[PDB]
């Protein structure tokens, strides 16, 4: 469709004859992905005393 | 033992199907089967062409489907006329006209069943107005090159009329496959039913084109000549100076009133001549 | 319903090829098929067509065969190659709109609820466009017959796609209205329009031959439109209309005057630009 | 066998829905086809059957098709309503043969006559006349208890087989509730 190809939309192009063949979602930098799925600690509010 | 005068006649209609299917899947390499009839030992003529469904994602002509081939062929005969598959066509979006490694491999398959099969490549982007760009091809045996004997046994100055494209020559042109001259068949019934049909109108001749809007168009165009003409004066004095080539290059960033003024005048005279003429022609046709 | 129906050149060509492919009988026989295409904003487009077998004896035109299975089976083939195109109607050479082609539409009404039949002559030697597109419209009355169902015409023109146009213009390379200006307009709309007007007017005169030798007992409605046609004729050119025309015909001449004068000046300067060129070349040479 | 193609001519007249045989002459018809279509196949594994209605006008349900289940299923939803137009009925089946599959199949159509038949002779001879011209033999099966012996088709069938033209034959059934069963044996046996 030629209505979701708005300016800024990521689009994949063919290797030989450059032609848009798919509109893609905005990419997530792998650092950002690693920046979210991080915490295994599971610290509770009952451990931070005094504050 | 080919005759290097093959002259594959295509059609006045098979070409349109080839182009329409080629542009439909422009990113990919659609493939289909040509239904023509061998006539001479020197010419192979196609009559009709039917497409083959795309297997899915992937710009390739990997393989043909035997069952789909039979179903359509056994269905066209009972209404049209029987025809034998003589070749296959696949559209190259913008690469050019040649055969790749896969295309060569798929081609020998057809040649195995039929000795004189013809492969055709259609380019739907490069062809623009008067050039269609097809350049049908065929494979050369590897034994001959191993033997070293040149194939096609030229016996007439007919095949060496089109200079091979350098882009095609880079690939296996005259090394792994040889081109066959392609011409077309045209008849008046076909032409008169296409040329005298494409751009025509029924009754637009006697239409006065919004008489209120016509003079408004004139006012805007003429008003543009008032400023355009004034710049013409300033464009005549500074001209006729030394190094006219310098003058010629000096008109590459700013509008030139010499051409712009003429363009407006051309449209102005035709619009009124037609618009005025229809006024008197109508005044006699209708009462 | 549908304002207009655009017919691509490929469909036009696939019908000529169909007639010659089966027309070995020679004398006369229609050819009937199934049209394909898509429409947007109430404007139909026809792109592909395939031949449906169809035979019918001439006498007692209430017998005919159209292969439903062939229509269903083949459409499965065309659907796979291109999903966008779906059945939209049917075509048949049928230069004269044979009578039985009002129950055939009911046969094809199943696949396309609102189907259109486009009559495209295979042997045209004429001036008008060879593509008439009709749509089925229903209304029962007490004049014609208890069962009333008649076709209503929809304007049809020959379209063009980017890919088809490349081939179509290459295939011709025969004649083109080059330098499309005052030359094509004086011939592509003025003279041709008059030719068409005369033929349509002559067609009306031929029907009015029923005044002496009755063919149909006065269609009534046809007369009604003809009366309205005459009243709509432009009012006699003797009143204030004449002044209005002159005040506008002459107003258009001023612009022509100004355009011509500018043309002469530019033409004169062009001659000066060139004439000084060879004089300078000749003077230096000798 | 012998690469035959039969184009069944079903009947759906309004007076055809009375059950003087057993489950009305609608299931009696459906069982009748089953014992022929399957019988029509199983000899050459390339045959073809097509059912056509003899209702008011051109009403054809299934075209030339090797499948067997389509006809049976398509037979349903065939509730009878209206008169029968025999004279213009065979010709419709006639065209189906002309536009057939590979023409190497022998052409024949079995008739399924029924509720009171209408004909004016003379024309029927012409109706049989043409079909007998072009390598076509029809099989009208007397049914539905028409006039005894149906002495209007009698002048019809003989025309096709005339001049020692051995082929299909007229078959009748007792007015009583004689089950269709294998009673139809004249054409299937050798014709
Ligand atoms: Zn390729």
């Amino acid at each position: 469709d030629k209505s979701k190809l708005k300016p800024g939309t990521r689009v994949a192009l063919d290797m030989t004859t450059l032609t848009i063949m798919r509109y893609l979602p905005r990419e997530v930098d792998p650092l950002v992905y690693n920046m979210s799925h991080e915490d295994p600690g599971n610290v509770s509010y009952s451990e931070i005393g005094g504050l | 033992a080919v005759d290097t005068a093959e002259q594959v006649y295509i059609s006045s209609l098979a070409l349109l199907k080839m182009l329409k299917h080629g542009r439909a899947g422009v990113p990919m390499e659609v493939m289909g089967l040509m239904l023509g009839e061998f006539v001479d030992d020197y010419t192979v003529r196609v009559i009709d062409v039917f497409a083959m469904p795309q297997s899915g994602t992937g710009v390739s002509v990997e393989a043909v489907d035997p069952v789909f081939q039979a179903k359509m062929l056994d269905m066209l005969k009972q209404t049209g006329r029987p025809e034998m598959v003589v070749g296959w066509y696949h559209s190259h979006p913008g690469f050019g006209c040649w055969l790749s490694g896969v295309d060569i491999n798929t081609q020998q398959s057809f040649e195995a069943l039929s000795e004189r099969a013809v492969a055709v490549v259609v380019d739907p982007i490069q062809s623009v107005k008067g050039k269609v760009v097809i350049d049908a091809f065929r494979l050369i045996n590897a034994n001959m090159m191993v033997l070293g004997h040149e194939p096609r046994q030229t016996t007439s100055n007919l095949g060496h009329l089109n200079k091979p494209s350098i882009q095609a020559l880079i690939h296996g042109l005259n090394r792994h496959y040889y081109s066959i001259t392609i011409n077309y068949r045209k008849n008046e019934l076909e032409q008169k039913m296409l040329l005298n049909l494409h751009k025509k109108s029924w009754m637009e001749g006697l239409t006065l084109q919004d008489y209120s809007e016509h003079c408004k168009h004139n006012e805007s165009v003429v008003k543009e000549m008032l400023e355009l003409a004034k710049n013409y004066n300033k464009a005549v004095e500074e001209e006729d100076k030394m190094t006219p080539e310098q003058l010629a290059i000096k008109n590459v960033g700013k509008q030139d009133p010499k051409r712009h003024l003429e363009e407006h005048v051309d449209v102005l005279m035709t619009s009124n001549i037609v618009q005025c003429l229809a006024a008197m022609l109508d005044t006699v046709v209708f009462k | 319903a549908v304002q207009k129906v655009v017919v691509h050149p490929l469909v036009l060509l696939s019908v000529v090829d169909h007639f010659n492919r089966i027309g070995k009988v020679g004398n006369q026989k229609r050819v009937v098929g199934v049209l394909l295409g898509s429409w947007q904003k109430k404007v139909l487009d026809v792109s592909n067509s395939f031949a449906v077998p169809f035979d019918e004896d001439d006498k007692d035109d209430s017998v005919w065969f159209l292969d439903h299975d062939y229509l269903e089976n083949m459409y499965g083939m065309f659907k796979k190659v291109n999903a966008r195109e779906r059945i939209v109607g049917w075509y048949h050479t049928g230069p004269k709109l044979h009578k039985n082609d009002i129950a055939i539409n009911e046969l094809m009404k199943r696949y396309c609820p609102n189907s259109v039949l486009v009559i495209i002559d295979v042997k045209p030697k004429d001036l008008g466009l060879p593509t008439e597109a009709y749509i089925s419209v229903e209304e029962v009355h007490d004049d014609g017959t208890p069962t009333s169902k008649t076709f209503e015409h929809v304007t049809s023109e020959i379209g063009a796609e980017e890919a088809e146009e490349v081939g179509v213009e290459h295939l011709l390379r025969d004649i083109k209205d080059t330098t499309v200006g005052t030359l094509s307009q004086r011939i592509t709309n003025q003279v041709h329009g008059l030719k068409g007007l005369n033929s349509k007017l002559l067609d009306i005169r031929s029907y009015l031959e029923k005044v002496a030798t009755g063919k149909l007992p006065i269609n009534h409605q046809i007369i009604y439109q003809l009366q309205d046609v005459f009243n709509l004729l432009p009012d006699v050119s003797l009143q204030e209309f004449v002044k209005a025309f002159y005040l506008k015909t002459n107003d258009q001449m001023v612009v022509v005057y100004l355009a011509s004068l500018i043309r002469s000046v530019v033409a004169l300067h062009n001659l000066i630009n060139n004439k000084i060129a060879n004089r300078d070349a000749e003077k230096k040479e000798g | 066998m012998v690469l035959e193609s039969t184009m069944v001519c079903v009947d759906n007249s309004e007076y055809m829905r009375n059950g003087d045989f057993l489950p009305t002459r609608l299931q009696a018809q459906q069982d009748a086809v089953n014992i022929v279509c399957h019988s029509k196949t199983r000899s050459n594994p390339e045959n073809n059957v097509g059912l056509i209605t003899l209702a008011n006008d051109c009403e054809v349900l299934t075209t030339l098709t090797p499948d067997t289940g389509r006809i049976l299923s398509k037979l349903h939803t065939v509730q009878p309503k209206g008169k029968i137009t025999f004279c213009t009925g065979i010709r419709v089946a006639h065209l189906a043969l002309k536009h057939r599959q590979g023409k190497n199949h022998k052409m024949r159509i079995i008739a399924f006559v029924g509720s009171p038949v209408e004909d004016n002779e003379k024309d029927l001879v012409k109706l049989a006349k043409r079909l007998k011209k072009e390598k076509v033999n029809v099989d009208i099966i007397n049914f539905g208890e028409e006039e005894v012996n149906t002495e209007k088709l009698t002048a019809f069938v003989n025309t096709l087989n005339g001049k020692d033209g051995t082929g299909s034959h007229l078959v009748t059934v007792p007015p009583g509730p004689s089950l269709a069963d294998a009673l139809i044996s004249s054409p299937i046996l050798a014709g």
